[PDB]
């Protein structure tokens, strides 16, 4: 078995190489531009790792977001940027984890200021299918991009 | 991509859609029944 630690924030003491996901992209942006938008101040990377270790095993990622016409007004959300989840932990099922946390995370944040939705963009439909396996649902912002909808805590 | 901005049918279709009560509930349940185990 693997056993991990819970999600937290990416720090810089974060032992970020022997992290492998499956799609290059998805760990490229964890040892590039998760560290550098978060002190630019966009979005927020929370990564899990191994027990007593600092290795990196999956990680998702946070921003804002607003929905608005071209000329309430802006509908205020929150993207679900990127979650991936490394090779060497698979039947473990720790996307599910991640997510839940992510959700639960989102719904703190809307008791503290007006969130509406979160939004993702599904890559391939395996991720659209565990995403429509967890809650999200089909939207008109773009055909990829699926929503689920935040009520309020309590 | 961060701010969706949508011509005026989009705009509404998504606004109805989203005041619409929420949909997807079966999995919404399987998620929050996920108790993940941290250390």
């Amino acid at each position: 078995e693997i056993n991990v630690t819970a999600p937290a924030l990416l720090t810089d003491e974060h032992i970020l190489q022997p992290f492998d996901c499956g799609n290059e992209v998805l760990s490229n942006w964890l040892r590039g531009r998760a560290m550098k938008n978060q002190m630019l101040n966009a979005s927020r990377t929370f990564v899990i790792c191994l027990e007593d270790t600092l290795r990196i095993v999956g990680y998702y990622s946070l921003a804002t977001g607003s929905v608005t016409h071209a000329e309430p007004n802006p509908v205020p959300v929150v993207l679900l940027g990127r979650l991936a989840v490394d090779v060497c932990t698979r039947g473990h099922g720790f996307g599910k984890w991640l997510l839940s946390d992510a959700i639960h995370r989102v719904v703190n944040l809307a008791d503290q200021v007006g969130i509406k939705a979160v939004m993702v963009h599904a890559i391939d439909d395996d991720a659209r299918a565990f995403y429509e396996r967890f809650g999200f649902v089909q939207s008109v912002v773009a055909p990829n991009t699926l929503f689920y909808k935040v009520l309020e805590h309590h | 991509q961060r701010l969706f901005v949508l011509d005026n049918e989009r705009y509404d279709s998504f606004i109805t859609q989203l005041e619409a009560p929420v949909q997807n509930a079966e999995g919404r349940e399987r998620l929050m029944a996920v108790k993940p185990e941290w250390k």
